[PDB]
DNA sequence: GCTCCTCTAGACTCGACCGC
DNA sequence: GCGGTCGAGTCTAGAGGAGCT
């Protein structure tokens, strides 16, 4: 219940059934060195209050130690799928048939090429490639697949029949049926595209079919970092993610023909219905290349990723599942409507700014306006070439007046043939205002927009209190990247706006994505600042509304919803339920970190961002709870235990381990708050800097980041700050820093002949080994060690959670893993059993991470989840109400989502009596 | 200068300065709206009526008396008969138009609406009167929440359509005595937010105490949404919103401004120019453009003061007919928004004004 | 009879929806012809309740707050019986608007409460502030102008009549009449009240109570009953051939000879409504052509538009006129302009 | 640390057409 | 015959990727 460093280790009730009885005790010299290191930084001698002890009857761990237990778990998980991978690796394939069948469902052609009526491939291993016409819709057109000793093809009813009555509503009956009504492996290149077009994968209950991706395995084996990808377009051992280049790298020989007749990205239904027999040939050759490179990759992957936990986690990391309801269409509709409404409001504010800007013409006041002085204000002249009255007198006067008016309306003989266009308005205005003769004319500056070189002058935008100025030579700057002398504004220094590509480029829009964090409207008028607020509110949806609106939702009918939904009283017959299967590549980086642009992001709901509640729109169906638990400082703890194992055999022997364990955010004693206090920056930027430093980002990166976050910091001051901020943690080589042993272990395990993840032993990419790439990309290797250890953590969590769900019969399913978060779609009754399962999984995973490092112990601090958020919609905290400019009334008021409960280990034990049985 | 001083000077507001207090304005116990104020309120009522009954299907018109048969409502006591008999058979002034709408319930589809604009009497005891525009929307019970949400955003869009600053027209949520749900629009007046419009998802109760007899008269017995906006308070909201809170100008929407054209005459000869201007005025009125005759005004003033006066009165366009108009037909048209002077030919003036006022409304 | 036809076609309830629309049209015509076309006539808004006099002789109902009998006739407000007193309180209010240049006018269409119970009538009042010397001249001018206004919209201007009478104080005044089938009922009345009426509402300084000289105007009151006037126009127009500037519904769309026709009618209706033409959307009805003709005739619909399959083939819509009961073909794009031209020419 | 692809929109330049 | 006006042409900066469609 304590260690030689007074850190409360695990309770004897759990420790005696997790770690070894005899184990090993640290020596006197090791403990003395650890105590000296802790006392050097002042962290030794600061005891903390003890957490209440936990007494659980853990499930009987298999094997002898934790390592054998996991290995057996992962082997039993990925046994039937590695068999299918091996079956596909060694096979004999008949040649691609010359012709293909114009059927409505699946087709199979063998040696005889018979027109075989197929609905299900009925095979455990099928390479795949789905072809979808982008213009017509996201529904598949056709697909060609191969299983050993077979060739497969399926074409949608949208081609065999030529009617155009196709709705935008998506149902699973429009997709590819693969699964049988047991274990199966379906392979492809970018399978996340194929899986999203499969029918049986849009079901709330889990699926026993797992998907393996050639792109992911390639990225694991011989992947390229983004800089290496740029340099590629080690060169003979790696390639870019495209199928042709990968096939050239691994298999080689006759290159794959990229079709220039792009009848799937810029084509129609007829273009495909005509060149069917050639588009299928191209798809078949793509499938053949994928199969050949899979043959060349699978042995390499199993050699370089030996631990079964890696493959098991990859097989379970790529079955993500995000349920939705009819509120998704309300989210999209309301977000787009608010985007259009705020765009109209911003345009009207811009037109009002323009109208209030003309009045500078009166008296030539524009010559002193700091923003509109350099525009064109020129004017043009026209051209050309007592008592009442009697009824009779009134009629005569009316007739005389009308006659005089009609006589005056006949002098059009002098006006010119082509009417002038607003000669009375100033020069820069006539461009804005449409042509008076246009059939689509609207009044005022109806052509004004944000992108014009006028808008950041009508808004009177000020960068740090400095008006924005445009120069043809340099671009958008400001007046008071250096004082360029090309611009000769009297008494002003033209400093360019900083650009993401350095000071050698030009800026053409001070409303670009790079400038959102910084830049405010200047003098009086509540329409400029309002326009800027509209811009900031819309920015997210503007830059990411194509992706979100195009997400391939599939609404299930009542014919496929679980019984645990229809019987639940919260279910209504007038609501459409479905799911979104994120198109995420399991290993989208050299790290093997999954990559997806929309779902897997750190952005969360905000009160100042239209459509930012998208994750909150993942609302579990009635009867299900999105039981999840963000891992409490995952990668920091991972690096901490790495450093602890390198330094000694016990937790907290390094200052970083103590700060991770014993430091708390309440007192500001944790890493992030300590860094913020030492430097003087906010916690949000300190988090980014710290996590970047853990990734091996060098001091110049820190200097540039400190300049970027705080532009008041010069180059020399930022360099000094970053040097002081790294010397205290990294050290001098290192020795003397809180993360000296951590970084030393990272470098030692990155500089080995075959770098391995210290937990699961997976190998780094062939393009980053010290033999192929020599001593290049040290930052990339150091980042890979920690981030791939985090991926191994996720793999261990997924394996353990699947084991717990299968053993104790929990009606759950993996939902998504957005960065370190892990969400499960557990049924409502099991929300406490699943919470206990998540606590046990965290305990076992931390113990495995410490055991594979030789620590052979675990503190009580990190032994359990701080809070297992039992909820019904994804959100950082269960108290959030998701108020956004598109959701002003909140989540509970509008969408009727009651708040959930963030439990704790003690409460979980009190609810479940400590047992996961039913 | 405060807005209320301007709206009192330019005859948007009438009454003694003791009646220009905030509570007096927001109570309705005195005739607050001057001529231009009444015209702007008529424009607001016209926009409401078109957008709710003309541009909207399934919404009709209702006529209701100013006296409810048989509460804090004032009583009507005949002085010919002049305490127990004054509170059992005496008539009572209406406090809301909701009970008038429920009288015209059928007189057979669903949903539908019964919209009305009229005067309602408020205890202040003194008597205050406010012009309430009520939409009583009937729905099946299940759809009531959805229809309430739709009406809330449609009314918010309508109120923000003419608004220079649409963000001020806020919204909220409220519950009544019986726990019924309902929203409440607002406008952020300089002193504080006031409920220019309220919506209450009245349940099945309302049709019970207006048709207490057979239930077949009231096939789902519909609920009531009771959308009710205060067009006096709305008019004051649009008078506060148009002002910037420079040049003093009420940037009222071209569909709400009371005066759209302001004719004038440059110089001599007086008779011919005035005859031409009268002919032009007769031409404008026939199409339906509200003109302000400034040529017949015997009080002569400089062009600057005339233009400032037209700005404050929210005059969209200012026309000047000078002696040169007799030669070729060029009239120095001016626009409130830009304050820039054209030289448009006579034959184009009416068509240009009609086109402008058709583009503004659409 | 006429009462049955008005009752069935929503003209009689008193005023059904079509009756209320016709009354709104009548009030709008009055407003235009007496305020917009007429110079120096303005709008007046005044509350329905009066400050309350001490004279028990008044028959106006009193306002008593239930939260609170011989004091009910002292400080309790009373409902207005005529708009005349409301106008006289705006004399100073609109005096600065005209820059104190006599003559000037005040007009208002409001509700008047008269003891029948309490009865409400919609009275459109014109109060003219004319000097004393020109009192009878302006009185006769307004008499003939109001008679022309009331005859203008009538198919039979002979039924409308005028006559004279004398006030209680010997003041002379003129009364307009309509010859209803049961006899004459005065739909309008003009009195030459004089400076006496303005004296009561302004007992204070005379200067705040005509060339260069200033005199207390010989206030004469022109008050018309637009409810009884609407009744007169419903009787006179009897198929009801109401005036085009008065009829509630101008166009009655429909379909004949499906969804494409629905969209065509929707676009036509939207264009007509945007222009400003009130339309009866007969294509939205649940379900003969002759029955529709009769219904649109009884409702006084100027033109019945029929959209058929030919409107897709040729773009020609059948147009039928209430006045002539004959069929005409016209292109869809020119229907709006034709209707606007017809309405302008009718006025 | 450093590039590549296409698609879109705003601005200076250019000659070709036209009414005085 | 010639100064004004108008419809491409060219250029450049930004923005989705560096994969599947
Ligand atoms: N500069 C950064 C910051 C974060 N991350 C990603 C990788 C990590 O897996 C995850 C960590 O985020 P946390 O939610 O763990 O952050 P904290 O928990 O430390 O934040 P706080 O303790 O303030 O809640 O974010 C990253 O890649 N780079
Ligand atoms: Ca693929
Ligand atoms: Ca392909
Ligand atoms: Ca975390």
């Amino acid at each position: 219940r304590h260690n030689p460093l007074d850190i409360q280790m695990l309770s004897r009730g759990l420790h005696e059934q997790i770690f070894g009885q005899g184990g090993e005790m640290p020596g006197e010299a090791a403990v003395r060195r650890s105590v000296e290191h802790l006392q050097k930084h002042g962290l030794w001698g600061q005891p903390a209050v003890p957490l209440p002890d936990v007494e659980l009857r853990l499930p009987p761990l298999y094997g002898d130690n934790l390592d054998q237990h996991f290995r057996l778990l992962a082997q039993k998980q990925s046994l039937p799928y590695l068999e299918a991978a091996n079956l596909l690796l060694q096979a004999q394939l008949p040649p691609k048939p010359p012709a293909w069948a114009w059927a409505e469902g699946w087709t199979r052609y063998g040696p005889e090429g018979e027109a075989v009526p197929v609905a299900i491939p009925e095979e455990r291993a099928l390479v795949f490639d789905v072809e979808v016409c982008l213009a017509e819709g996201t529904c598949p057109t056709l697909a060609v697949a191969i299983s050993p000793s077979a060739w497969y093809s399926w074409c949608s009813q949208r081609l065999v029949e030529e009617r155009y009555s196709w709705t935008s509503q998506l149902s699973p009956a429009d997709l590819i049926p693969l699964e049988v009504p047991q274990e199966q492996l379906v392979v492809g290149h970018n399978v996340s595209f194929d899986r999203a077009h499969i029918r049986e994968q849009y079901l709330i209950q889990g699926s026993r079919m797992r998907f393996l991706d050639t792109m992911s395995m390639h990225m694991a084996i011989s992947g390229l970092s983004s800089f290496q990808r740029s340099l590629w377009i080690w060169l003979d051992i790696s390639s870019v993610n495209s199928l042709a280049e990968v096939h050239r790298l691994y298999v080689g020989g006759p290159p794959l023909e990229k079709e220039p007749r792009e009848l799937f990205v810029k084509g129609t239904m007829k273009d495909i219905r005509e060149n069917f027999q050639d588009l299928m040939q191209y798809c078949a050759q793509d499938v053949w290349a994928t199969h050949e490179v899979f043959q060349q990759q699978l042995p390499l992957f199993l050699e370089r990723c030996p631990h079964p936990v890696t493959l098991a986690g990859m097989l379970e990391m790529g079955v993500s599942y995000l349920p939705v309801n009819q509120n998704w269409e309300r989210y999209l509709a309301e977000a787009q409507g608010t985007y259009e409404e705020l765009q109209r409001e911003m345009k009207k504010s811009l037109m009002d700014l323009a109208n209030d800007a003309c009045q500078l013409l009166s008296g030539e006041r524009y010559k002193e306006d700091p923003w509109l002085w350099d525009l064109e204000w020129d004017l043009q002249e026209f051209k050309q070439k007592l008592g009442p009255c009697s009824e009779e007198e009134e009629f005569q006067q009316d007739v005389m007046a009308r006659a005089c008016l009609q006589k005056l309306k006949g002098t059009t003989e002098l006006l010119p043939k082509r009417p002038q266009h607003l000669p009375g308005h100033p020069g820069w205005y006539r461009k804005l205002c449409p042509r008076l003769d246009d059939p689509a004319w609207t009044p005022g500056p109806s052509l004004l927009s944000l992108q014009m070189r006028v808008t950041p002058k009508l808004m009177a935008l000020t960068w740090d209190g400095f008006p924005l100025h445009y120069s043809e030579r340099h671009g958008w700057g400001y007046l008071v990247n250096g004082p360029y002398n090309d611009v000769d504004i009297p008494g002003c220094w033209f400093f360019k706006l900083p650009h993401k590509d350095g000071n050698s480029c030009n800026v053409g829009s001070p409303f670009a994505k790079d400038f959102l964090p910084k830049l405010q409207a200047g003098p009086g008028g509540a329409s400029g600042p309002r326009a800027l607020e509209i811009n900031k509110m819309i920015s997210f949806w503007r830059n990411a509304h194509k992706r979100i609106s195009s997400q391939m939702v599939v609404w299930l009918p009542r014919s496929a919803l679980p019984r645990a939904v229809i019987r639940h009283p919260d279910y209504d017959e007038e609501g459409l339920y479905g799911a979104i299967l994120p198109q995420v590549v399991t290993a989208g980086t050299i790290t093997r970190r999954a990559v997806e642009p929309t779902w897997l992001t750190a952005s969360n709901a905000r009160p100042d961002r239209v459509g930012s509640e998208l994750k909150a729109m993942v609302q579990a169906p009635p009867g299900y709870t999105l039981v999840g638990a963000d891992v409490d400082s995952q990668e920091l703890w991972i690096a901490a235990v790495l450093g602890d194992a390198h330094f000694a055999g016990m937790h907290g022997c390094t200052a970083f381990g103590w700060m991770t364990l014993q430091g708390r955010k309440s007192r500001g004693t944790d890493l992030h708050s300590k860094t913020a206090t030492t430097v003087g920056i906010s916690r949000e930027h300190a988090k980014i800097f710290n996590y970047g430093r853990i990734y091996g980002a060098g001091q110049p990166f820190a200097e540039r980041l400190l300049m970027q976050f705080n532009h008041r910091l010069t180059q020399q001051e930022a360099a000094e700050k970053a040097q002081q901020m790294y010397a205290a943690t990294k050290g001098l080589r290192w020795k003397g820093g809180t993360e000296s042993e951590m970084f030393n272990k990272l470098e030692s395990i990155a500089t080995s002949d075959i770098p391995r993840t210290p937990v699961l032993g997976c190998c780094i990419s062939r393009a980053l080994e010290p033999s192929a790439v020599q001593e290049e990309f040290m930052t990339s290797r150091v980042n890979w060690v920690v981030q791939s250890s985090a991926v191994d953590y996720l793999h261990l969590m997924l394996v353990a959670m699947k084991w717990l769900f299968e053993e104790f019969a929990i009606d759950g399913r993996f939902c998504i893993s957005i960065h370190d978060e892990v969400r499960y779609l557990v049924r409502e009754e099991d929300r406490y059993r699943a919470a206990l399962a998540l606590q046990i999984t965290n305990l076992l995973t931390r113990c495995m991470f410490a055991y594979k490092l030789g620590l052979n112990d675990l503190p009580q601090s990190v032994a359990f989840f701080s809070a297992v958020d039992i909820d019904r919609c994804l959100r950082k905290e269960v108290t959030m109400d998701c108020k956004t400019p598109s959701n002003p009334t909140g989540m509970e008021r509008r969408y009727g989502i009651p708040q959930g409960e963030a439990l704790d280990i003690y409460q979980i034990i009190e609810l479940t009596k400590g047992s996961l049985e039913k | 200068e405060a807005l209320v001083d301007l709206c009192r000077r330019r005859h948007f507001f009438s009454g003694t300065p003791q009646q220009l207090s905030t509570a007096a304005l927001l109570s309705g116990c005195h005739a607050r709206f001057g001529p231009l104020g009444v015209e702007l309120r008529k424009n607001l009522a016209s926009q409401w009526w078109s957008s709710m009954v003309v541009f909207r299907e399934q919404v009709f018109a209702v006529d209701s008396l100013h006296q409810e048969p048989g509460d804090s409502a004032f009583r009507l006591v005949s002085p010919e008969s002049i305490l127990e008999n004054l509170l059992k058979t005496s008539g009572k002034l209406r406090a809301t138009l909701l009970h008038g709408a429920l009288e015209h319930y059928v007189n057979r589809k669903l949903p539908f609406g019964l919209a009305q604009i009229g005067v309602c009497f408020h205890p202040v005891t003194r008597v205050g009167e406010k012009t309430e525009a009520s939409l009583v929307w009937f729905t099946p019970t299940r759809t009531s929440s959805q229809w309430l949400d739709f009406w809330l955003r449609h009314r918010l869009l309508w109120w923000r359509k003419f608004a220079m600053s649409p963000s001020n027209f806020s919204s909220a949520d409220c519950q009544d005595e019986l726990g019924r749900k309902g929203s409440k629009l607002y406008y952020s007046f300089p002193w504080g937010k006031e409920p220019i419009e309220t919506l209450w998802n009245l349940g099945d109760q309302e049709l019970l105490h207006t048709y207490p007899g057979n239930v077949s008269t009231i096939n789902v017995v519909p609920c009531v949404l009771s959308v009710s906006g205060d067009v006096d308070l709305g008019t004051l909201a649009y008078l506060y919103d148009s002002f910037q809170l420079q040049r003093k100008v009420l940037k009222l929407h071209p569909c709400l401004a009371p005066i759209k054209v302001a004719l004038d005459v440059g110089k001599g000869p007086t008779v011919e120019l005035r005859q031409v201007c009268q002919g032009l005025l007769n031409e404008l009125l026939e199409n339906g453009i509200s003109v302000w005759p400034g040529y017949s005004e015997t009080v002569h003033s400089s062009l600057e003061q005339l233009h400032s006066k037209y700005d404050e009165m929210s005059v969209l366009f200012s026309v000047l007919v000078t002696e040169t108009t007799l030669e070729n037909g060029l009239i120095q048209l001016r626009s409130r928004d830009t304050t820039m002077k054209e030289m448009m030919h006579i034959s184009k003036l009416r068509d240009f004004l009609v086109k402008y006022l058709a583009s503004a409304s659409n």
